[PDB]
């Protein structure tokens, strides 16, 4: 089974700024999507599931 | 390794359950301490008595109080407090007095490192109230240095064995006041009738001052 | 001391209390 | 000769306004959710006003508008409460757009 | 100091 | 032999100066006043432990004394800069969703950490189980909002004290500063106030990290020769 | 308060009775003691 | 070994004491910084208590002398049809312009209140200001 890599180095500092959420990958994705929705505002089916 | 653990209470608690009727679990109260002022207590709960011992003793080590000791043998001043319905009155005592206290207090005092103290427990004698009531009172005791700093005066100890020699035990780190502490001709302090009745020889008990093993 | 400090007084913007339609009438 | 806080407070427009009830203020739309316009008008809390039916498309992010203020912060104390419940928004009525 | 039985074997884990 | 000089020239030297990072140049009572930091909640929402930090009530709206905020903010920024200098882990926490995106970006930009999402029970008090026995917890937690969405204290305020973590926190007039190590009375609602705080902390943290690199680099060049 | 209970910890929470809230809800969640009150009073 | 008794003292006192007792082998990274630059108040848990009887908060209402002039101006002339611009830190409303003129005329020695208010309205009308009496 795919194994998550270490989430910190030797000094103990986590690599990702959302480490302490416990869901850094999920919240990093929500953070990226929420940011895109904002930039659009500043600027302004059958075959897929 | 520096910490010792002592059991204070082992109880069988019986829970009525929707489908399984009366079930039996264990509630344990244990105290931990290193004998140098650091001590704590924790409750442990489990179906087995030995799992409760592990939970209580391991949890207590993360809830340690620090207790200040006068000359590393007694408390800094007389402590009288009530926790819920349990009253605990503790008296500062000189070296060689030993621990003349409730057996549970004796156990806890050896973990904290207090060698000489008198304590009297009144009202409800509930082990849990006594334990946390004891730790609350011992953790809120003002040391002599704090008294000197708070009042900006010298703390001078008068010992009858040393006669009239004044022994300064604490001096304020900040400036030293020049105005003497007001001398109220009569203090408005509340007194304990048990303490007063003893000093007046009117306290008669066959159980007081009995010969007991070294504690 | 300082001229811009607040001054103690009664609320100058306070509104009058409400009155019933018959307040002040026999 | 450094201005003190007491001086800043005395001469601030928000202090000089007095009570906020029935006061006309200029706001700025900074966030829009469907037909809900979030308008900042210089106070602690923004107000939320529904897009007017007439000239609704003129109200966009950054559009400056005229408001009639009612309360700077909507708060009320409910029975059995030790403190006040606040909705964290001001109460204001949207009148229209400000133009030069 | 005294002995309490050891709680579990660490290998009994993922 | 060489470690004591390292810790003395790098770790102990900054602690001998009143403002080693010059964080007083980052703000002024006027700059705070323009960001509406003095605006507090209504008197009916006032917490009694916030009365020391309140200038008064202007028509039932509490005003925060910016003279105190300036002194408290100086202490909070100085502590935060020193912890960044020492390479401490700084975690920003806030549940105000109006500023979740802003705060998360400020953390990433300064090289620190943000937790603006739902705070799960035991993130700090049970971190070894949730993350692993070798997990390193934060050395400093900075609250831009100390209350959760139901107007109660953020659980991390209590849990930070349990784990002996110092806390910096913006405390509005309805907040409880008792357990916050370095409280900073200020408006936590206005976008201008929150944006200001993020600039100050981001700048204080970034300056301290560059100062740490400068000193280390100088200490090495001089060491060889 | 009265015999009618008002001790709810989240008394300051903003009541949001909408169709979208029902979909974004924990399936485990069950109605609290004073949760029916708002429904009984909103229907009135 | 540590202490999670967040209601017993402060993180500094609890950490300082356990360091002395030898319970904590090393000081935490923040301890030396706290020692050098401590907060104004030591962070000790306190339980907020409710006031009863004759106990009242010391917070005082913020008032100024000119507020009396503002209350009368709003009563007599109402709020100006001009809109407040609270973004401009130097904005001056019709009331503030009235207050400044009222203050100037008072410094010229006039002391009557009803007379000092009528002369102020005339001065502004001469300057072109619109003052529509509410009633
Ligand atoms: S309000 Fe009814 S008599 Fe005055
Ligand atoms: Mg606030």
């Amino acid at each position: 089974p795919r194994q998550r890599a270490i989430q910190w180095g030797e000094d103990g500092r986590p690599f990702h700024y959302l480490f302490y959420t416990g869901k850094q990958s999920y919240y990093s994705l929500m953070h990226d999507v929420y940011g895109m929705l904002l930039n659009l505002e500043k600027h302004q089916v059958i075959g897929s599931r | 390794e520096d910490f010792d653990t002592r059991i204070l209470e082992v109880r069988n608690v019986f829970t009525m359950t929707a489908k399984e009727g009366r079930k039996k679990s264990i509630r344990v109260l244990v105290a931990v301490g290193n004998g140098k002022g650091a001590a704590g207590f924790s409750i442990g709960k489990a179906t087995d008595r030995m799992d409760a011992f592990r939970k209580a003793k391991n949890r207590a080590v993360h809830h340690l109080h620090y207790i200040e000791r006068y000359e590393d043998h007694t408390i800094f001043h007389d402590i009288s407090l009530r926790f819920k319905r349990t009253h605990i009155k503790m008296k500062k005592q000189p070296k060689g007095y030993g621990l003349r206290c409730h057996r549970a207090i004796i156990t806890i005092c050896r973990l904290i490192g207090i060698k000489d103290m008198y304590a009297k427990v009144s009202g409800s004698i509930n082990m849990l109230s006594l334990t946390q009531g004891l730790f609350r009172g011992l953790s809120r005791q003002e040391t002599h240095q704090q008294l000197a700093d708070k009042k900006g005066l010298h703390v001078v100890e008068i010992r009858e064995e040393c006669g009239p020699l004044p022994i300064v035990v604490a001096s304020p780190r900040g400036p030293l006041r020049k105005d003497p502490e007001p001398e109220d001709e009569v203090p408005d302090v509340k007194l304990d009738w048990e303490d007063v009745k003893t000093a007046q020889g009117m306290k008669r008990s066959v159980w007081s001052n009995l010969k007991r093993a070294a504690t | 001391s300082n001229e811009d400090l607040p001054i103690s007084m009664e609320n100058p913007y306070k509104e009058p209390l409400k009155k019933c339609i018959l307040c002040g009438k026999h | 000769n450094v201005e003190s806080f007491a001086s800043m407070l005395r001469h601030s427009p928000l202090t000089q306004m007095g009570p906020a009830k029935d006061k006309l203020v200029i706001g700025r739309i900074f966030h829009i959710v469907e037909n809900d316009l979030y308008i900042d008008f210089g106070g602690k809390f923004h107000c939320v006003c529904r897009r007017p039916e007439v000239d609704g498309e003129k109200y966009q992010k950054g559009t400056r508008v005229r408001l009639r203020l009612l309360d700077l912060e909507l708060t009320s104390r409910f029975l059995g409460a030790t403190t006040d419940t606040t909705v964290l928004e001001a109460n204001a009525v949207l009148l229209g757009i400000q133009e030069s | 100091a005294f002995v309490i039985p050891k709680k579990n074997v660490p290998t009994s884990k993922r | 032999e060489d470690s004591t000089d390292f810790n003395d020239k790098i770790l102990n030297e900054p602690l001998k100066h009143s403002d080693f990072f010059n964080v007083k140049e980052l703000f002024s009572v006027r700059s705070l006043f323009d960001a509406r930091v003095h605006l507090g909640h209504k008197a009916g929402c006032r917490h009694r432990f916030m009365e020391p930090y309140i200038f008064g009530s202007r028509l039932d709206h509490d005003i925060i004394d910016l003279e105190q905020t300036a002194t408290h903010l100086q202490l909070a920024l100085n502590f935060t800069a020193h912890m960044a200098y020492r390479k401490g882990i700084i975690l920003f926490i806030s549940r105000n969703r109006q500023f979740s995106y802003l705060i998360e970006n400020m953390a990433r930009d300064c090289g620190e950490y943000a937790h603006t999402r739902y705070f799960r029970g035991g993130m700090l008090t049970n971190a070894r189980l949730l993350f692993g026995p070798t997990v390193r917890l934060p050395d400093l937690i900075i609250f831009l909002h100390t209350l959760n969405n139901i107007f109660e204290p953020h659980v991390a305020v209590r849990d930070a004290a349990k784990m002996n973590i110092p806390t910096v926190g913006i405390v509005d007039t309805n907040c409880n500063p008792c357990l916050i190590t370095y409280p900073v009375p200020g408006n936590d609602d206005s976008p201008l106030a929150v944006h200001l705080y993020c600039r100050l902390f981001q700048t204080a943290i970034t300056r301290a990290k560059e100062k740490r690199q400068q000193v280390e680099a100088l200490y090495r060049l001089q060491g060889q020769k | 308060k009265v015999w009618y209970e008002s001790p709810s910890l989240g008394s300051h929470s903003t009541y949001k009775p909408s169709k979208l809230e029902f979909l974004m809800r924990s399936t485990s969640k069950k109605t609290r003691k004073e949760d029916h009150a708002r429904l009984r009073a909103l229907n009135g | 070994a540590g202490s999670r008794l967040e209601t017993v003292g402060s993180i500094f006192s609890r950490t300082r004491d356990l360091v002395r007792a030898g319970v904590l082998k090393e000081k935490p990274l923040w301890f030396d910084v706290y020692d050098a630059f401590p907060p104004l108040r030591e962070p000790v848990f306190q339980r907020p208590r409710v006031r009863y009887g004759k106990a009242k908060a010391p917070i005082q209402d913020i008032w100024y002398h000119e507020d009396r002039i503002r209350a009368k101006f709003y009563s007599v002339y109402g709020s100006g049809q001009r809109a407040f611009d609270l973004f401009n830190p130097n904005f001056k409303s019709t009331c503030q312009r009235f207050v400044e003129k009222y203050t100037e005329l008072q410094k010229l020695g006039e002391t009557d209140e009803e007379k000092l208010f009528v002369e102020t309205g005339k001065a502004l009308l001469a300057e072109g200001v619109i003052l529509r009496r509410v009633g």
